[PDB]
């Protein structure tokens, strides 16, 4: 299937409460492998899944090597922000950045990714073309002229188009077993009567990885996407998501609604209906 | 793996 | 500036009574981080509480999983509550195990 790898780091201040903390996280698709804090007690590299826990020392000091001098990089980056917002020193405020390379079912590039936001605006990301910014505002413009003079996309590209996928591919290659495994959901159809004459008919799936999914309810083959309550794609703890679909429909019609699954691990595409 | 930054990747 | 955190619980398997199991609280969609989170058990805080590593969504907005083991049984309520810069009060979400 087609994979990708992201890191994402929060950067936040906390006037009053000392300095900055920096934290990264690091995925393959939808399963975290590594993380750093800077708040931890040691802040390194921990592993996060076990299929990276083979990488040895080097790597362990090279990422932490890295995350550490971010935690620094990252409050410069904070005290720079506050000044081009014209901001007081009292609020907390926060950098997110979000970076990293897409595969496709080949393994080869599709494209890469950078892309910072600040107090949860966006505010620069790299181009597709990986080589020209998009920055949202005149703030965002002065980081772009300081990252275009220091020909930072350069070395972005080099790294999306080079180390992120090398390493994308050798974990996939290492967790094989699960990264490259997709569980499909298991799925069942409840029925809860909201009345004498409305029930609710609840789609379930349950247990699937990755967590893209389509769930849908159709009514004589019509999607009811606005008569549907859908709830956000849950993660389980054991690596599998779930998610339910609903719909409350006339007694009696129950038959009428179909639910439709898509998922990676469906080779063919469910039909459910309540089965009473 | 994570990127290297540098110093002048500060924003 | 900010996004309330959106807040669900269940369980990670189905539930059946006596049978030990894992209570998830997941909150999502919320700006900034610094996010309140317990799990109750009858209305009283489950000490041993875990949660996942911060993390966020392409849309900026952060997620957590908050999780500790529990043996549901027909009578034990379980809830998540939940404070945020966003909430004047703490918002106190039931398990409902069809939800």
């Amino acid at each position: 299937g087609s994979h990708s790898m992201r890191y994402f780091y929060t950067a936040m201040s906390r006037p009053g409460r000392g300095e900055p903390r920096f934290i990264a996280v690091g995925y393959v698709d939808d399963t975290q492998f590594v993380r750093f804090d800077s708040d931890a007690a040691s802040p390194r590299t921990e592993p996060r899944a076990p299929w990276i826990e083979q990488e040895g020392p080097e790597y362990w000091d090279r990422n932490t090597q890295i995350f550490k001098t971010n935690t620094q990089t990252y409050r410069e980056s904070l005290r720079n922000l506050r000044g081009y917002y014209n901001q007081s020193e009292a609020g907390s405020h926060i950098i997110q950045r979000m970076y990293g390379c897409d595969l496709g079912p080949d393994g080869r590039l599709l494209r890469g990714h950078d892309q910072s936001a600040y107090d949860g605006k966006d505010y620069i990301a790299l181009n597709e073309d990986l080589s020209s910014w998009t920055a949202a505002d005149t703030a965002a413009q002065i980081t772009q002229r300081k990252w275009e003079a220091a020909r930072v996309a350069e070395q972005l590209r080099a790294y999306l188009e080079g180390l992120c996928v090398e390493w994308l591919r050798r974990y996939l290659e290492n967790g094989k077993e699960t990264l490259q495994r997709a569980d499909p959901p298991k799925t069942h159809v409840t029925h809860h009567p909201v009345s004498d004459h409305e029930a609710t008919l609840r789609c379930w799936a349950l247990g699937f990885y990755p967590a893209e999914i389509t769930l849908t309810w159709q009514r004589d083959g019509e999607d009811q996407t606005q008569d549907t309550e859908l709830v956000e794609t849950r993660p389980a703890g054991d690596r599998t998501f779930q998610k339910w679909a609903a719909v409350v429909v006339p007694s009696g019609e129950e038959q009428r609604y179909t639910c439709h699954v898509q998922h990676e691990g469906l080779p063919k595409p469910l039909t459910l209906r309540w089965e009473p | 793996h994570p990127v290297a930054e540098a110093d002048y990747f500060e924003y | 500036i900010q996004r309330t955190p959106k807040i669900q619980v269940y369980s990670r398997h189905p539930a059946e009574n006596g049978k030990s199991n894992f209570l998830n609280c997941y909150v999502s969609g919320f700006h900034p981080s610094d996010i309140e989170v317990d799990l109750l058990k009858n209305g009283e805080r489950i000490e041993k509480v875990e949660h996942s590593d911060l993390s966020f969504s392409k849309d900026w907005s952060f997620y957590l999983l908050y999780y500790t083991e529990f043996t549901p049984t027909e009578k034990d309520e379980y809830a998540c509550r939940v404070n945020h810069v966003t909430l004047s009060q703490p918002k106190i979400v039931k398990w409902d195990r069809d939800m």
